[PDB]
């Protein structure tokens, strides 16, 4: 029986009690630790596949692409802020033109 | 057991004449009248976010008391490191 | 080799978007996306425990962490979402 | 005879002068200190607080705000005005990436 | 003949150029400006492929945002176009 | 070689950011502000290079150095 | 025994060797510390801080003080280009900032 | 209470460079506070340079990388000279 699947998880507890062993981080490790941390990665994993399986829905298309990545990040106001300074690559940008540019 | 005066309205502290004398020292000359509330405003932002954070690491050491340190940590992780509260 | 979270991406895909894929481009992307925040969270835990002069990162550290790091509401989805993990785990 | 009073921004001038030459402390620190508490109030009740944590906080307000001070009337001057306005307050926030 | 009036094509272009997400300045010089550079710090240096793509959405990118900053700055001052005051307000508003 | 960062091509960089009408002088400014950024960069790329003792500035190479300027880049690793 | 040396007596330097390298050793940085490290280490933050101590007494004299305040090294930070690109994100509590007016705004 | 600080080593310093020169407690304050920043940032940085290249030990070598990664130009090269010489004087 796997940790993960006593958890309820997707993600590998073990491995990412590896990764924190083999860190740096600090002399001992909780039980708890890991579990914690696989959960909130998981969770923050779902909610950005959610928003940008909606921008692929409404662009018509079944596959993600980076593109819907950065519309889904770009229009969310809490994720924008948290990777307010992250660059997706070939992500662009959102459509956006000051009302100034407008004629009349 | 005697606690103080219930916090009303304590925005207001911030005066106008204390503004214009920030203003001063940032070199400004003259100064729109509407500039005040916007100013408390985002003064009022700013604070909380660096309360939050301090508050939270009082909460982490079990302590009551937010100390220096807890403010020096959340400033420091906000990128504004501040020089002059250490030990 | 080279090590990635990409099957368990796919799984969390499969259950938010059952009928929905992915492009390999995109696929590095989330891998990076998940090392990215996974270096943040620990090494914000690193100092939770270093000024508190604790030598054990336990689940209470990671918590803090995850208030000072994630804004409001997805904060507090976060630490729902730990809660109920810890305490199924736990029995 | 009349009364001597100098004109429109003589005074201001001199004011830069003095402020930019001491470090004294701007706001009164009680009004501050009484903000500070209500604000805290709102995320748990019954905190106390060090002193030396209230000037530290202190200092970190004051710097910040002459610091966007700083950027604002740099951006009154690009739009040839000498009053700064909210609107400069606005562009500094955004351009800084807070907005 | 027909002609457009001033602006139409560029808004044409600003919602073409928005739309999609390929690279716009052209792989070969953009190498050959890179090696250049790089060879007043050390000689002989060779390039990944990969790395030279991830320097050019970095490039690409920083000058996209950079331009969204200046005409902000621009439209501050009830003009419509950009001029080279208006990308040093910016820059030094951002600390460079 | 800077000359090869083409007028159209900062004038369709321009267009991304949504600029409607340019002046005459703004493409030799950005190849300076251009210029520098890169300098930066590659100075600190070439600097992890060095010390793995390699020849070949890697991918990852440029990612760290981006992530220590605060510009962390998606996609590469 | 042989008589006691420092280490930072054997490198010439002031500052403290043996202390760096316990603050090293417990910082939880790496798994191993090199012997060299941290003299190299000593001997940059002596050399900064020689740096900044030269600064800010020129600007001591200037101001025709013989005690260095915060003001004094605020001054010293803000006037020197690489020192400013360096503490670029710090606040000196009680350094004010540069005496500094726009042209414009002085009459014509 | 044992509260370990710089002070008595800023206090040498500051006798080498300026024989007739004082400083304030609070002023001694922040150049403890500014040891510790810089220490803190040279150190993280040696921890990440030794990360990525799978040593387990940090020497003088990665010292000497993250000083010129962090500090610009001719304050560079100077403390760079100042560690290199300090280094071969302690070696022998």
């Amino acid at each position: 029986k796997t940790r993960s699947s006593r958890a309820g998880l997707q993600f590998p507890v073990g491995r990412v009690h590896r990764l924190l062993r083999k860190g740096n981080y600090s002399e001992r490790v909780g039980a708890g630790a890991p579990v914690y941390l696989a959960a909130v990665l998981e969770y923050l994993t779902a909610e950005i596949l959610e928003l940008a399986g909606n921008a692929a829905r409404d662009n018509k298309k079944t596959r993600i692409i980076p593109r819907h990545l950065q519309l889904a990040i770009r229009n969310d106001e809490e994720l924008n802020k948290l990777l307010g300074r992250v660059t997706i690559a070939q992500g662009g940008v959102l459509p956006n033109i000051q009302a100034v540019l407008l004629p009349k | 057991k005697r606690h103080r005066k219930v916090l009303r309205d304590n925005i207001q502290g911030i005066t106008k004449p204390a503004i214009r004398r920030l203003a001063r020292r940032g070199g400004v000359k003259r100064i729109s009248g509407l500039i005040y509330e916007e100013t408390r405003g985002v003064l009022k932002v700013f604070l909380e976010n660096v309360i939050r954070d301090a508050v939270t690491y009082t909460e982490h050491a079990k302590r009551k008391t937010v100390t220096a340190m807890d403010v020096v940590y959340a400033l420091k992780r906000q990128g504004r490191t501040l020089y002059g509260f250490g030990g | 080799r080279k090590e990635s979270y990409s099957i368990y991406v796919y799984k969390v895909l499969k259950q938010v978007h059952p009928d929905t894929g992915i492009s390999s481009k995109a696929m590095g992307i989330m891998n990076s996306f998940v090392n990215d925040i996974f270096e943040r969270i620990a090494g914000e835990a690193s100092r939770l425990a270093h000024y508190n002069k604790r030598s054990t990162i336990t689940s209470r550290e990671i918590q803090t962490a995850v208030r000072l790091l994630l804004p409001g509401e997805l904060a507090k989805h976060a630490v729902s979402e730990g809660t109920k993990a810890v305490t199924k785990y736990t029995s | 005879k009349k009364p001597h009073r100098y004109r429109p921004g003589t005074v201001a001038l001199r004011e830069i002068r003095r402020y930019q030459k001491s470090t004294e402390l701007l706001i009164r620190k009680l009004p501050f200190q009484r903000l500070v508490r209500e604000i805290a109030q709102d995320f748990k009740t019954d905190l106390r607080f060090q002193s030396s944590a209230v000037m530290a906080l202190q200092e970190a307000c004051e710097a910040y705000l002459v610091g966007l001070f700083e950027d604002t009337n740099l951006c009154a001057i690009h739009a040839k005005r000498v009053t700064i306005m909210p609107k400069d307050i606005q562009l500094a926030r955004r351009i800084r990436g807070e907005r």
